[PDB]
């Protein structure tokens, strides 16, 4: 994946301040609230009836942490996203049966959560760098689908 | 919106399909699974090999539903009400996929109906299948509930006099993050702080303020803007989802307290309704 | 652009049976009829007021042949679409201001036209190969946008 020096600096600088646990649970929870059809993969997570229940659901919180932790490791290898996420790509296609469009929805929700958390610091140029990054990761996670 | 000419063309084409509806329906599914393999993620429980009973049965079910749609084209939401519930609450297929099946149904009819598949009938069929898809996905989230309307008016009230300011930021965010949207503004200075972007943002924010105030009668309140986008500016509808996301990011960055998960959900629904109205007269 | 040897052959075999001028005028005209917002670039072509007028427009037809001629040339370079179309990409972004979504709509319309033209010979696997190619061409034309 390629970025300008300006972009890569902005992404890594902000990420150093992200608490992956708190942001991960927020992002997954908002995904399930805002786009409720995504709930179809988490039927075992408990009741997902209302935003109140979703956001405080302990399994949602934990899964969120796992997902963004893996996301975080991806940011260490921005120049080789496809090779970094290959195994997880296969897992998501062959074992979990997840439509890759969901990766794009989560990417956009994640950008919303970063804006919500960091406010004015999440400037238009910083957003633009994260938009490239979340699309690069979604494309890497979809790469081994067949 | 489907005109009676549109309805006339679909009835003619589907009538010619006739008892082949099932076979063609099966063929359309087979074509989609091969051309768009991500759609197979919704059928892990099927034997997807060529000629399989499951695929043929899916084809036939889909064909009969389309036949019911054709036969009740002036009452589509009520005709397909059970199927809309089932896709919304059980199957939970991502709406992007409906476009892909629609495309493969059009390819199938084209290959089988050389005489009937004229440019106007093609156009009418494309509209018909998009209408069906809209009706099948309309309960995923639904209309704006009273809770939704309350949330939107609460968040937009808090925006208040900053409406213009945030509008401009939304556009700035969009041009930077999604460079293809810049193609609709070759006559603007798009640099940061540009008065042309500022004026665009305030106009759009003013329109949104109007829609919020007319949240129960948006199509009339937005009517002239719907006309303008459809017949003059002619912005591809994909672009409205991009601005909507950038508006959401802008609100999130300025409303730490107000931007709860529930308010986020209501705002996203609101902007999608606005986008639907604005593209309603394109065809 | 990665197709298998068999995908490439099936694409090239059918294309040899295409009348580029006739098919090009058909694909551009159905584009303007089915997605009329695309007429925005062609206000100087004359009467587009009806489908018959669009399909019989000699400017539309001539543009159609120009466009599918370029497409035709690219099929000889399926392993280097990005390089092949780079300057055309820059032109469509910097000078023509064409939203690359139009490239995708045109690719889908072209597949319909080929199906109409070749009937049962346009089999599901042959469509599959053409779907990859029209997406590859669209991505290559959109590559230099900034
Ligand atoms: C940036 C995007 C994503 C990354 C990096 C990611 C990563 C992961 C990881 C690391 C696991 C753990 C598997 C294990 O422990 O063996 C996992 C599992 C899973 N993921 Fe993804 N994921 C992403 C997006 C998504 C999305 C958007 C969905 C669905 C809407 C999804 C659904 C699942 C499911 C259902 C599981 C299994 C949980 C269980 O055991 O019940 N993932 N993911
Ligand atoms: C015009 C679009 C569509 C129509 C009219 C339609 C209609 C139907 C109908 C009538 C059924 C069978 C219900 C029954 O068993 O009584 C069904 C089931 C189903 N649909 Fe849809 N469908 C459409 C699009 C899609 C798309 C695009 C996908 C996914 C890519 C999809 C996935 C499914 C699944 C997974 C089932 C259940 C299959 C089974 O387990 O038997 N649908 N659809
Ligand atoms: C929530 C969605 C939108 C709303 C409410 C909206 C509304 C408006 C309004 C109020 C105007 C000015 C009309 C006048 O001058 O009387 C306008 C113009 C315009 N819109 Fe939209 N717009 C939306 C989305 C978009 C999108 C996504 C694009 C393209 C990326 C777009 C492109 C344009 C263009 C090109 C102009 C004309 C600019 C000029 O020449 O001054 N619009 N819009
Ligand atoms: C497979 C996709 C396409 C290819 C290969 C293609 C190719 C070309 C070529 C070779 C030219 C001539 C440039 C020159 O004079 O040096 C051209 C021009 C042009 N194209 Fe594209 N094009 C494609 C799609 C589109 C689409 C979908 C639209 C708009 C709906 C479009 C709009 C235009 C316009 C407005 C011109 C200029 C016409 C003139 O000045 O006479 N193109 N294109």
């Amino acid at each position: 994946m390629h970025l300008t020096p300006e972009e890569k600096s902005a992404v890594t600088a902000l990420w150093g301040k992200v608490n992956v646990d708190e942001v991960g649970g927020e992002a997954l929870g908002r995904l399930l609230v805002v786009y409720p059809w995504t709930q179809r993969f988490f039927e075992s997570f408990g009741d997902l009836s209302t935003p109140d229940a979703v956001m405080g659901n302990p399994k949602v919180k934990a899964h969120g942490k796992k997902v963004l932790g893996a996301f975080s490791d991806g940011l260490a290898h921005l120049d080789n996203l496809k090779g970094t996420f290959a195994t997880l790509s296969e897992l998501h296609c062959d074992k979990l049966h997840v439509d890759p469009e969901n990766f794009r929805l989560l990417g956009n929700v994640l950008v919303c959560v970063l804006a919500h958390h960091f406010g004015k610091e999440f400037t238009p140029p910083v957003q633009a760098a994260y938009q490239k990054v979340v699309a690069g990761v979604a494309n890497a996670l979809a790469h081994k689908y067949h | 919106m489907l005109s009676p000419a549109d309805k006339t063309n679909v009835k003619a084409a589907w009538g010619k399909v006739g008892a082949h509806a099932g076979e063609y329906g099966a063929e359309a599914w087979e074509r989609m699974f091969l051309s768009f393999p991500t759609t197979k993620t919704y059928f892990p429980h099927f034997d997807l090999s060529h000629g399989s009973a499951q695929v043929k049965g899916q084809g036939k079910k889909v064909a009969d539903a389309l036949t019911n749609a054709v036969a009740h084209v002036d009452d589509m939401p009520n005709a397909l009400s059970a199927l809309s519930d089932l896709h919304a609450h059980k199957l939970r297929v991502d709406p992007v996929n409906f476009k892909l099946l629609s495309h493969c149904l059009l390819v199938t009819l084209a290959a089988h109906l050389p005489a009937e598949f004229t440019p106007a009938v093609h156009a009418s069929l494309d509209k018909f299948l998009a209408s069906v898809s809209t009706v099948l996905t309309s309960k995923y989230r639904g209309v704006l509930s009273p809770a939704d309307k309350t949330n939107v008016k609460a968040a937009w009230g808090k925006v208040g006099a900053h409406a213009g300011e945030y509008g401009a930021e939304a556009w700035e965010r969009m041009f930077l993050s999604f460079p293809t949207t810049k193609t609709y503004f070759p006559h603007f200075d798009l640099s940061h702080g540009s008065a042309q972007v500022k004026g665009q943002g305030k106009k759009v924010a003013d329109a949104l303020t109007n829609a919020v105030a007319h949240v129960d009668d948006m199509p009339n309140a937005l009517s002239a803007l719907s006309d303008l986008h459809a017949h003059k500016l002619r912005v591809d509808p994909v672009n409205f989802k991009l601005l909507s996301h950038c508006l959401l990011v802008t609100l999130a960055a300025h409303l730490p307290a107000e931007f709860t998960p529930a308010v986020h959900a209501s705002l996203d629904k609101f902007l999608a309704s606005v986008s639907t109205v604005l593209t309603s007269k394109y065809r």
